């Protein structure tokens, strides 16, 4: 219930800091990180025997309401 | 597939006297009505198995046609031979 005891993160308990300043009047921030993970298959056996990682495809989107300036 | 490879290997290897005195391969097209006598082409029996479809074999066969299966061998045809070919 209280901030000092809740177990979960919420929109009201987080600040988004860019270049040492807080972002004002954001609406959402969402981040996708995909490793391109792929299994290694084989003749004679239908299932893959390990996964390997390809490219660190890492992104964050920021959506914000336009501050009158700044 | 292994039986096929072994038939083909045995037919190719025994032909080391220029040409088999016996039969060429006899082919029946049970799908569209047609029949041929055939010989292994110089491409041969190419066998492969890629990553895609791991548990399925694929085979590639190329042949050359000697003649229709309806017609008997050229040299084996019984000529007229009337009179006597072996005069005393």
């Amino acid at each position: 219930a209280s901030e000092a005891k809740q177990t979960v993160h919420t929109g009201n308990t987080v600040l988004l800091m860019i270049k040492g300043k807080p972002v004002g009047r954001a609406q959402s921030a969402s981040g996708q990180r995909e490793y391109g993970t792929t299994g290694v298959y084989e003749i004679g056996s239908i299932m893959p025997q390990e996964h390997v990682y390809l490219r660190y495809e890492g992104t964050i989107t920021v959506e914000r309401l336009r501050m009158k300036k700044e | 597939m292994e039986e096929l490879q072994s038939r083909v290997s045995e037919y190719a290897m025994q032909g080391g006297s220029g040409n088999v005195s016996g039969s060429y391969l006899q082919f029946f097209n049970f799908t569209d009505d047609s029949y041929y006598k055939v010989h292994l082409a110089p491409q041969g029996l190419k066998i492969t198995r890629s990553k895609d479809e791991p548990l399925l074999f694929r085979y590639e066969i190329t042949l050359v046609v000697i003649g229709s299966l309806t017609e008997a061998d050229r040299s084996a045809v019984t000529t007229e031979e009337f009179g006597n070919v072996k005069p005393n």
